[PDB]
């Protein structure tokens, strides 16, 4: 979706670009609609930071059939030693399914994200779990 | 693609 060199650029302020280049790098190889970009983060508490996020789709399996899931996961500065930010983010037809790894605000909760350790954890594990909890379970319906 | 998700039943 945006070149290595663009990518090291978008995280020029990051304390360990070539780790997170790199494990970035290794998912959106993969995940052609995740797509690296610069925003503005609001932390829970009001301050805001300019981070680098993959927002984008996966594929998520269900009953037979294929969605693409619309997400976005934030990269703290310090990625990779602290877990990514996790959003459901549903369109405009969309609502959010609530349950134990989704909050109304489309928030996802994981045991992969509170035990996160590198170089145990890392961005392409988290969406695989992520794949296989949506495909039990998926965070966000249509229209009916 | 464009996103998509199931469609909530009725
Ligand atoms: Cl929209
Ligand atoms: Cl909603
Ligand atoms: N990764
Ligand atoms: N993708
Ligand atoms: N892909
Ligand atoms: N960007
Ligand atoms: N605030
Ligand atoms: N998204
Ligand atoms: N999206
Ligand atoms: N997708
Ligand atoms: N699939
Ligand atoms: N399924
Ligand atoms: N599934
Ligand atoms: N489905
Ligand atoms: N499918
Ligand atoms: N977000
Ligand atoms: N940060
Ligand atoms: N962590
Ligand atoms: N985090
Ligand atoms: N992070
Ligand atoms: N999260
Ligand atoms: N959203
Ligand atoms: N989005
Ligand atoms: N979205
Ligand atoms: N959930
Ligand atoms: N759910
Ligand atoms: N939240
Ligand atoms: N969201
Ligand atoms: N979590
Ligand atoms: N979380
Ligand atoms: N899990
Ligand atoms: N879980
Ligand atoms: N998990
Ligand atoms: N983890
Ligand atoms: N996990
Ligand atoms: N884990
Ligand atoms: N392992
Ligand atoms: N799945
Ligand atoms: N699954
Ligand atoms: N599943
Ligand atoms: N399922
Ligand atoms: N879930
Ligand atoms: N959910
Ligand atoms: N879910
Ligand atoms: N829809
Ligand atoms: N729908
Ligand atoms: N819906
Ligand atoms: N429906
Ligand atoms: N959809
Ligand atoms: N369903
Ligand atoms: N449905
Ligand atoms: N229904």
């Amino acid at each position: 979706a945006v070149s290595e060199s663009q990518l090291k650029k978008m995280v020029s302020k990051y304390k360990y670009r070539d780790l997170t280049v790199r494990e970035t790098v290794n998912v959106i190889t993969l995940y052609k609609d995740l797509k690296p970009v610069l925003d503005s983060y609001v932390f829970n508490d009001g301050s805001s930071r300019e981070l680098m996020n993959l927002t984008g789709t996966i594929p998520v399996p269900y009953r037979g059939n294929t969605y693409n899931i619309p997400i976005c996961l934030w990269l703290l500065d310090t990625y990779p030693y602290n877990p990514p930010i996790c959003f459901v983010k549903p369109t405009s037809s969309m609502t959010i399914k609530t349950g134990k790894h989704v909050d109304a605000n489309g928030k996802i909760y994981l045991p992969y994200l509170h035990e996160w350790k590198h170089p145990q954890s890392d961005l392409l594990g988290l969406i695989q779990v992520m794949i296989v909890v949506f495909g039990d379970e998926p965070p966000v319906f249509s229209r009916p | 693609t464009s996103p998509s998700a199931p469609p909530l039943p009725p």
